């Protein structure tokens, strides 16, 4: 047997599906999602960290001269200064008054710990939902991992389920993101090979073990001060260290729908958007013959109490005449009210009680026993507690029922006005028809 | 800090984040006199309730005015021929119903 | 200096860019695409290969009875046959004539070489262009591997180049593709966990080294013949081997625009579609001060022989009056004719001859030397060879030039008709004004 329903994508909501198949007694299947994941696909653009300036011992040539030599290093600089007199220590280090030159060179490398402390610039494309659902019906109770697309098919006690694609294409991530230790930033990083000094990505590398090392750090050598051996230079400080202060607020702190942005596999756990279409193919043995189920006649529904709070703040009672002791499956055919139970024990003493949840002042819904249908109307009252530590057990349907307290007044007033209008119309029409001829 | 019906979350120190929600509490009586029901719904949804009540009041006044105008026109049509006839002997019974001088 | 052009995505087409910076002599920069790759991003769905049926030795209990226990193996069958008399060999193997049960058992396993040959089912998303361009100007001769998106920036001899996103989002791959050894199929494989017997996907597995093995091979276990030990069964043959016979024509055989679908990193190399926007940042050392540039006076262009073939079928000579020797830079300001040379040689008293390529009977285009200019017109005869082994060195611009042979006839005829029409207009106006008196 083939059946298709739509369940909301909210974690913890107890969803219940009713299957009515000719020849058998109705089946109620309860099935709720226990967690959700949403992983984008990531293309690594480059890797950035803090740099390390390499500065070797200067070359001094007493009574001589030198020549600058280009090299393959990143941000490499080299200069030769014309007349020096170093005075190394306990002496002058040259016997040569004015014909001495110093060779000063420096270049930029990667930090010795860049494989531990670095950030990664990514590009995020279409993500894939991946849920975890608990299915309960009859006497099976099992939770399974699925992919929320039309592809993955799972089996639970002989029934096949396909949890169709999410109705929403929303995603918390942008095109470009930056991922540090445990947090994610919707950031717009520089192009590769065009980084700038003192800002994020002033040195770049395609991977951790890559060997390119673009570097733009504004390194610059300076002439040594007269009488001492040293190699002065100036250089803009690290842009990774600047970013580690001025980065801003992470996606972790500000994510819509209560997404929980998580670790190494970049994912958004437990967002609350959209609906999940699901189609099931139940075996023939999962149902009960009508001749083997109790017969319910003269079903009547009366509501004991009614408080439209977040939890199950209503109680209703059903009175009936039965023929034998058995189990019946209960269902609410409107989403104004959410039953807590999926089945009930039916006994000769025709009384059964169920708890439901609603958010309306005057709910009105049809409840069903195994082979019975009845209408339940109520008058709920608002709660007194302002704040609660849990989420609502209902779909937030507020509009009052027709023939409730609030809408009965509208009906009566509209009836009075309409009666007056039709009386006026009849008077005018009769007068005009009589006076015409 | 605001706690809507959608929910709210706060994080304080090295503790785990805490989530709170808001119930549909209000002031007034859902099943009372019409002003009490109006006050209840204004407690839940202020702007929508104001708009709905104003719209319904305008519609009711429009209906009343249209009906009264139609009776006025009907009375005019029924009584005006007698105002043209030189004799002008209006029946007293029809004067009673249509307030004829 | 910043300059931006648009080059076509055609491998081997010689493209030439013109840069005219005030205060400097114009510079012609030529750059051509050498290679092209277009790689989608793939999400592996599952793995399929040939299966293996495992049939252990049957268990025969003489003078007793057996009972069968279900296991968790894929496609597992177990059956008990009540009255047997096996007759093992040189004997009967049992004493009781009718109280003997055989326990038959079989299941399905993944092949021994499933890691050495199998088919992967993927899902293909947005693809990334990645070209290999050779740039030439002045004395530089380099080819760079670059990513064709607005991001990657690269420097060739001091000039910074950025090759922007392609103008079209065409891809040769579908949403679902199957990858066998070296060939790619645009094929719509079954969902995971819903494969059918005898067809591609009768056994599935998420990864080569995974351990799930969904199997649906219609295994079925039969009753042994009297007096003989054997496990008879029937089963549908492998769907992977069936697919290898009836898999169709690969994407390699049919693929638009001359794509060459290639190996392990699934890519579509050397397709010819779209244009590539380019942006460069030239230094001052690239140009030449307009003082050094020879001054060209009285430039005239005349075409000796022209045929509009695929190669450089045209020849033109420029006559000029100069003041000094040097190297100018030529350019064609209309894509109706494509020049072969970038730089010329201006001599003290002489001409310069250049070859061009066109597809039009009567092309008209403007050719420039260092800073002079001229207009060229020609009459070109069609080629003789029907078929050539190389692609056109031009853009297929066939519309002729106004004042050409074919259009001047229309000019004269329409002018005569217009003269007749305006004469008639004047005659009617004169008549209707003279009679107005
Ligand atoms: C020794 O000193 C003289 C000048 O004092 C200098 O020209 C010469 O190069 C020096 N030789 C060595 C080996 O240092
Ligand atoms: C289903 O099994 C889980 C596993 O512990 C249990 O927590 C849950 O209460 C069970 N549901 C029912 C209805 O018994
Ligand atoms: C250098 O450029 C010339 C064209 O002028 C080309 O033929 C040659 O292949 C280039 N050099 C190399 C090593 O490819």
């Amino acid at each position: 047997y083939e059946h298709s329903t739509v369940m909301p994508n909210v974690v913890g909501f107890p969803y219940k599906a009713h299957i009515e198949r000719p020849g058998y007694s109705p089946l109620t299947l309860q099935m709720q999602v226990v967690e959700t994941s949403l992983e984008p696909t990531l293309n690594l653009e480059y890797i950035t960290c803090e740099y390390k300036t390499v500065v070797p011992s200067p070359y001094v040539k007493c009574c001589g001269a030198s020549e600058c030599s280009t090299k393959e290093k990143p941000d490499y600089q080299c200069k030769v200064y014309t007349g020096v007199y170093p005075f190394m220590w306990g002496g002058a280090y040259c016997f040569c008054d004015s014909e001495n030159t110093q060779l000063s060179e420096a270049y930029v490398d990667r930090s010795d710990v860049c494989r531990h402390d670095h950030a990664s610039a990514y590009k995020a494309h279409t993500a894939s939902l991946k849920a975890k659902v608990r299915v309960m019906y009859g006497n099976v109770n099992q939770t399974v991992d699925v992919y929320v697309n039309g592809d993955h098919a799972v089996t639970i006690g002989g029934t096949q389920f396909i949890f169709g694609p999410l109705s929403s294409a929303w995603t918390p991530f942008d095109n470009k993101i930056v991922v540090y230790k445990d947090e994610v930033f919707n950031q717009d990083f520089p192009p590769y090979g065009s980084g700038q000094p003192g800002r994020f990505g002033d040195i770049q590398s395609r991977t951790v073990e890559s060997n390119d090392l673009y570097a733009n750090t504004a390194l610059k050598l300076a002439r040594p001060s007269p009488g001492m051996v040293h190699v002065p230079y100036t250089q803009t400080p690290s842009g990774f260290k600047y970013w580690l202060k001025e980065k801003g607020t992470a996606l972790n702190t500000k994510a819509p729908f209560g997404c929980q942005i998580k670790t190494n596999p970049v994912r958004a756990m437990n967002c609350a958007v959209g609906n999940i279409p699901v189609s099931m193919n139940l075996p023939d043995s999962a149902f009960t013959r009508i001749v083997e189920a109790p017969t319910i006649i003269d079903l009547t529904c009366t509501v004991a109490t009614c408080t439209h709070s977040s939890d199950f703040g209503g109680v209703l009672t059903l009175t009936y005449k039965t023929d034998k002791n058995g189990d019946c499956s209960v269902h609410s055919h409107s989403n104004v009210a959410t039953l807590q139970e999926a089945t009930a024990k039916v006994k000769t003493a025709g009384k059964v009680t169920l708890h439901f949840s609603t958010a309306s002042a005057s709910p009105s819904f049809v409840v069903s026993l195994c082979s019975a249908r009845a209408t339940c109307s109520a008058s709920c009252e608002p709660p007194k507690d302002h704040i609660v530590p849990y989420a609502a057990s209902h779909s937030n349907v507020v509009f009052p029922d027709m023939s409730g307290t609030a809408l009965s007044w509208v009906q009566k007033i509209s009836g009075g006005l309409g009666a007056f209008a039709i009386g006026a119309i009849l008077v005018l029409v009769v007068v005009t028809c009589i006076g015409l001829r | 800090i605001p706690v809507p019906v959608d929910g709210m979350e706060y994080h304080w120190g090295n503790n785990d984040p805490v989530r709170l929600w808001s119930q549909l509490t209000t002031e007034g009586k859902p099943h009372g006199w019409p002003h009490q029901i109006v006050q209840y719904y204004y407690g839940l949804y202020p702007a929508a309730t104001v708009s709905a009540v104003v719209g319904m009041s305008l519609l009711a006044l429009i209906s009343i005015f249209a009906s009264c105008y139609m009776l006025v026109a009907a009375r005019s049509k029924c009584l005006t021929p007698y105002a043209l006839t030189p004799g002008a002997a209006v029946p007293w019974t029809l004067g009673i119903l249509c307030c004829a001088p």
